[PDB]
């Protein structure tokens, strides 16, 4: 997701 | 007691309260090297970065940087380098640390595929007859033996410094069942594991620290460093009693941002170091219980 905290 | 400490958690419920109170309290370095844009592709999350006072930092004349950061745990006396599951990119940097760091195992917590999304290049090989070749680092890593086990594999692989001809031999840990964002089936098949790697000599001091990683190398990285170190603790303060996990955590949380990502996360620590306290504590046999308990036979 290129961000470590997902949705 | 911290066995106390646990069961009044458990039935309060406050996990939760305890995670967020611990983010609420981490340490919060600058990180310019990482956010530098000729280093955008050398991190695979955005959000996860080594604070520039704990990087490692490759010898190389051209671009230093590595996602990787040294958690050097002066009382407990074990350094740990915690890092991100390597990009197609980083295979070369990888090894070049591991190298020039003096390492001599690599424990890996994550799977290459994991639910579909890719959390980690092959970076080591897997026929003893394709071995592979970084040339911008100029490694060459030949995959030596293997020892399949039912939830994880230990390999033996030899690195090779093309340019000094030297060779040395690398301890490969990989953890296989190990969720991300999540726990492992039991205490047991943790410290299991956990105790295979200790076994191995490749925590010794003689060696350089020990690389971990995950997908972003601080969730469950996080998690094997905090209970190996809290069991050193217990054993060099020589009272269970000592050690504060959250004091601990706190500790590492100096060194490189987020270790430890679910509130189960934590507490499986808990779990993982009460469990292993009974070995501390002088019961030397809770260790052939754990092989037995972990179905490491299949």
């Amino acid at each position: 997701k290129e961000y470590y905290t997902v949705k | 007691e911290m066995e106390k400490e646990f069961e009044q958690i458990d039935k309060s419920g406050s996990w939760a309260a305890i995670y967020q109170d611990i983010r609420h309290e981490a340490s919060d370095f600058p990180c310019r090297v990482a956010k530098l844009p000729k280093n955008k592709n050398r991190n695979r999350y955005r959000d996860v970065s080594p604070f520039d006072h704990s990087r490692i930092k490759l010898h190389q004349e051209d671009n230093d940087y590595i996602n990787a950061s040294l958690i050097k745990m002066e009382e407990a006396q074990r350094s740990y380098i915690l890092t991100q599951g390597p990009l197609p990119n980083t295979c070369g940097h990888f090894w070049e640390m591991v190298w020039e760091q003096k390492s001599r195992g690599v424990v890996m917590l994550n799977r290459v595929m994991e639910k579909g999304s890719l959390k980690c290049a092959q970076y080591w090989p897997q026929k003893e007859e394709k071995e592979m070749i970084f040339e911008d680092t100029n490694l060459k890593l030949t995959l030596i033996s293997e020892d399949i086990k039912s939830y994880y594999t230990v390999r033996q692989l030899e690195l090779e410094n093309l340019t000094t001809q030297e060779t040395r031999e690398i301890l490969h840990f990989h953890y296989t069942t190990w969720p991300a964002f999540g726990v492992p089936e039991s205490p047991a098949s943790f410290l299991n594991f956990l105790f295979k790697v200790r076994e191995s000599g490749s925590l010794s001091p003689e060696h350089g620290p020990v690389v971990v990683h995950c997908s972003a190398g601080i969730g469950r990285s996080g998690t094997f460093c905090l209970a190996d170190t809290c069991l050193l603790l217990m054993d060099k303060r020589k009272d269970p009693s000592s050690v504060d996990i959250k004091k601990v955590l706190l500790e590492m949380r100096k060194f490189r941002m987020g270790l430890i990502a679910t509130a189960d996360q934590l507490r499986f620590s808990y779990l993982a170091v009460i469990e292993g306290a009974k070995f501390i504590m002088g019961d030397s046999s809770v260790q052939d219980q754990w092989k037995e308990l972990s179905h490491e036979d299949l």
